[PDB]
């Protein structure tokens, strides 16, 4: 009779037929992770085909229920999500080579190998080698080396690709009504038609600057406190009053500083928290790391692990015979199939790793009753840092203890808590400016602030003014510095991070004053705690369904991105290195004064 | 006295193939003698419900007639086999009254009832115009009309086929597994009582 009932009737067809084939495309993909094999390419490609085929036909079958006639908030999300053209709105011949530079920007990245004049005769894949010469190598010109090097050759090849997909993607931006493909990665964030919990695509810019402005000091007194310490480490190279040089950050682009732990480690006589040879010792299994996390997930009251799940997953590597894919990755497969894919060692790392993926699987669980196309995270945040509180949970002494993991006679003093705190800090404060920085850069470059002439003056001037990190010799137009990082020359988007580390400190103080805490916000532990638990649930058993306002509201009792639980996270570590920098100058000058 | 000629309880429970839930299987049992007990005390089924009677004292009392309905549904469903209740399979495929005497047992069929690739063979309907009566069955594959144009007897817009399938595939969570159900369906009518329990001696 009416649009709205025809359109509810349509998204019943349609979640029916959508289980189906998603169910389908994820299990031949799955086969393809567990099992590296040209048939299982083939049916991996094959079903990916025709759920593409099958989304572009419903899209267009979708359109046809106009949006101003239907007034169900859920019926019209689903349809809002069904209803984007993507890439589809755009020319066939321009279509093809978008889809074209897309893929050769793929196959340039992954299969990029770079070695040294002179000694050509074999050469270094990015993630085999060149990462480990970044992150453990204490050598100036050789780090050197490998940076210019590597965005010599790949941005000399991406400048051109990226120069016509700034272009391309402005196009179908444009014609799907966008200000440019920047307006296009906010509409993530955006929430239309409820009263008070509204959210603006042009809101998020001014939210990610007004959060940063708050970052900026920690950040200062960090980047002060690494100078000084990388200053100790080469002696020359450093300068007291400028920026740190781009290559001794400790990972290829400066994403994170954690690979600077061993440098700059303020109490390096006192010991770690590593529980490694504790497993060791215990002869813990990567089953027995499973079965921890989901214990630790029971005692807050989220649902356990299902039997399929226990059955079906692949936590262990299946030996040389059987070829598989290394990086975790938590797989909601659908139809109640969740699984985890992951090549679990006996470390600590694997062990965290543990929780934040059966932490992504329990966010997969809690929003599984939802309609398909609102099966997700309300916002990108959200869905990534709800592992990551798991992270945070189970890294805690108090976690160890409690299981068993770690000495009842550990004595927790207050440098064991600045040393954690300051190796949480080169992990998640240091790649908050990074983070911040490259989103800006691409926001400006697609709503055509920065002209192609002119976009690595501005970059380094913005990583200057921003990271504070200079480059170690000038670099003209000719090359292509941001697109070496993965997810920008694969056509991701990056303000995920951002939102993600700052949810991430929200939920934990929502869920550690729902625990009753009554310590330092980094001793919190949420295991034990039923309420904890239900406020998590609240807000994870919603999925899409409710705008990421009002679930915020649902966790945190705020209606926007908050900074000030990180900065409570981390202010111990405030004051500590307050007090270190007394002699030393907090800040950096933009001139070429290390370096140039 | 001594007592023989059981009711044939295993060419319903036992039976090699379950009907689809829109095409649900009726078996009327009749002049013979029902011994539930067996069916109680199996630990094969994970649904015995029983509506408007006890289990404990099935095996005394007697009938006119038993009607033993089987389909095949998913285990998140198996909920809305019982008096009162709405879903897709209440409202369009096996609706019970509520004023209903009898069983309803489920047990998962998980083993026999998937393949890897799917299993399409059994179908629901998930589009009729109205919620059927209780008791009934509809089998008709005419084209749903959800919108003001005729359909024409060929899906397009607005006009979708009524039956689906659920492909059932044993890599799929509890909710989502195939799930067998029997209804017993209990009546006393004026006509003399013949299905009665077991008689001790
Ligand atoms: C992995 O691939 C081989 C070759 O296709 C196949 O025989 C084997 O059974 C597969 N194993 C699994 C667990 O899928
Ligand atoms: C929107 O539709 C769903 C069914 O898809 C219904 O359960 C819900 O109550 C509706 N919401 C409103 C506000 O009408
Ligand atoms: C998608 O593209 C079609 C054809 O250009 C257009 O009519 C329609 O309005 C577009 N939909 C949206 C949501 O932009
Ligand atoms: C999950 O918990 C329930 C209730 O405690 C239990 O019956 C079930 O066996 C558990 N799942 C597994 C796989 O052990
Ligand atoms: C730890 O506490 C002792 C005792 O108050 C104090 O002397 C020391 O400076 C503290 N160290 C740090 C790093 O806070
Ligand atoms: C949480 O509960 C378990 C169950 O008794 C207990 O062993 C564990 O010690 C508790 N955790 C803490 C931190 O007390
Ligand atoms: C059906 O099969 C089960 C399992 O083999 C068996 O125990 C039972 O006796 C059979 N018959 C009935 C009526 O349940």
């Amino acid at each position: 009779s009416t649009i709205e009932e025809q359109a509810k009737t349509f998204l019943d067809k349609f979640n029916h037929e959508a289980e189906d084939l998603f169910y389908q495309s994820s299990l031949a993909s799955w086969n393809y992770n567990t099992n590296i094999t040209e048939e299982n390419v083939q049916n991996m490609n094959n079903a990916g085909d025709k759920w593409s085929a099958f989304l572009k036909e419903q899209s267009t079958l979708a359109q046809m229920y106009p949006l101003q006639e239907i007034q169900n908030l859920t019926v019209k999300l689903q349809l809002q999500a069904l209803q984007q053209n993507g890439s589809s709105v755009l020319s066939e011949d321009k279509s093809k080579r978008l889809n074209t530079i897309l893929n050769t920007m793929s196959t340039i990245y992954s299969t990029g190998k770079v070695c040294n004049p002179d000694n050509p005769q074999e050469c270094l894949l990015l993630e085999p080698g060149l990462n480990e010469i970044m992150a453990n190598s204490l050598d100036y010109n050789e780090r050197l080396w490998a940076w210019e090097s590597w965005r010599s050759e790949v941005g000399k090849q991406l400048r051109p690709l990226y120069e016509e997909y700034v272009v391309l993607k402005n196009e179908m931006a444009r014609a799907n009504h966008y200000e440019d493909y920047g307006d296009y990665w906010r509409g993530d964030y955006e929430v239309n038609g409820v009263d008070g919990y509204d959210y603006s695509r042009g809101q998020l810019i001014e939210d990610v600057e007004h959060t940063f402005e708050e970052i900026k000091p920690l950040y200062e007194h960090l980047h002060a406190y690494v100078r000084a310490k990388l200053m100790n480490a080469y002696p020359s190279y450093i300068s007291p009053i400028g920026c740190l040089p781009a290559h001794l950050l400790g990972d290829m682009w400066g994403r994170f500083w954690t690979n600077l732990y061993s440098l700059t480690v303020p109490f390096g006589q006192k010991p770690n928290i590593d529980v490694t040879d504790a497993m060791v010792d215990q002869a813990w299994d990567a089953q027995r790391i499973f079965k921890e996390a989901e214990k630790f997930f029971v005692s807050v009251g989220l649902p356990n692990m299902t039997q399929g799940f226990w059955e079906n997953s692949m936590l262990t590597d299946p030996g040389n015979v059987q070829k598989a894919v290394c990086h975790p990755t938590a797989w909601d497969l659908g139809k109640g199939d969740f699984r985890i894919l992951m090549c679990t060692k006996v470390t600590m790392d694997d062990f965290l790793t543990a929780h934040h993926e059966m932490g992504h699987i329990q966010y997969d669980m809690a929003y599984a009753a939802q309609p398909f196309l609102l099966r997700n995270g309300a916002n990108e945040g959200f869905h990534e840092a709800v592992g990551e509180i798991m992270s945070l949970s189970a890294a805690t002494p108090k976690h160890l203890k409690s299981i068993g993991l770690l000495s009842p006679d550990f004595q927790e003093d207050n440098e064991t808590e600045i040393n954690f705190l300051l190796k949480q800090a080169l992990t998640i404060v240091g790649t908050l400016p990074f983070t911040y920085m490259l989103e800006k850069w691409r926001w400006m470059v697609f709503k055509g602030e920065i002209p192609k002439d002119q976009w690595m003056k501005k970059w380094w001037e913005m990583k200057r003014e921003i990271v504070g990190v200079v480059e170690p010799v000038p670099h003209d137009e000719t090359y292509c510095d941001p697109a070496s990082l993965f997810h920008v020359s694969n056509d991701y988007s990056f303000i995920r991070y951002y939102t993600r580390t700052l949810y991430q400190f929200q939920f934990q103080e929502a869920l550690c004053q729902a625990a009753k805490h009554e310590g330092p916000l980094h001793k919190c532990d949420i295991s034990n705690s039923t309420e904890a638990g239900q406020k998590l649930f609240n807000m994870l058993r919603l999925g899409k369904s409710e705008p990421w306002t009002l679930a915020l509201e649902n966790v945190v009792g705020a209606k926007n991105m908050n900074v000030r639980p990180l900065l409570n996270y981390f202010e111990p570590l405030f004051t500590w290195l307050k007090d270190q920098n007394k002699n030393s100058f907090v800040g950096w000058s933009t001139d070429w004064s290390p370096y140039a | 006295p001594n007592i023989t000629n059981l009711c044939p309880f295993g060419e319903v429970f036992n039976a090699t193939r379950f009907a689809s839930v829109y095409a649900w299987n009726r078996k009327r049992i009749s002049n013979c003698v029902a011994d539930y007990s067996v069916l109680y005390n199996s630990a094969s089924f994970s649904t015995f419900k029983c509506y408007g009677v006890s289990p404990t004292k099935l095996n005394d009392l007697c009938f006119t007639n038993v009607y033993a309905d089987s389909f095949v549904i998913r285990g998140d469903e198996v909920r809305q086999i019982a008096p009162g209740q709405t879903g897709t399979i209440a409202d369009y495929n096996y609706k019970l009254p509520d004023d209903f005497t009898g069983c309803v047992i489920a047990w998962n069929s998980n083993n026999l009832d998937s393949k890897v690739g799917g299993n399409y063979n059994y179908l629901y309907r998930l589009f009729r115009k109205s919620n059927l009566k209780p008791f009934e069955r509809d089998i008709s594959t005419e084209i749903y009309q959800a919108g003001s144009t005729p359909c024409n007897g060929v899906k397009g817009f607005n006009c979708y086929f009524p039956l689906q399938s659920y492909g059932f595939q044993p890599t799929y969570g509890v909710g989502y597994q195939p799930y067998r159900v029997v209804v017993l369906s209990f009546e006393l009518l004026h006509a003399p009582a013949t299905v009665c329990g077991p008689k001790k001696s």
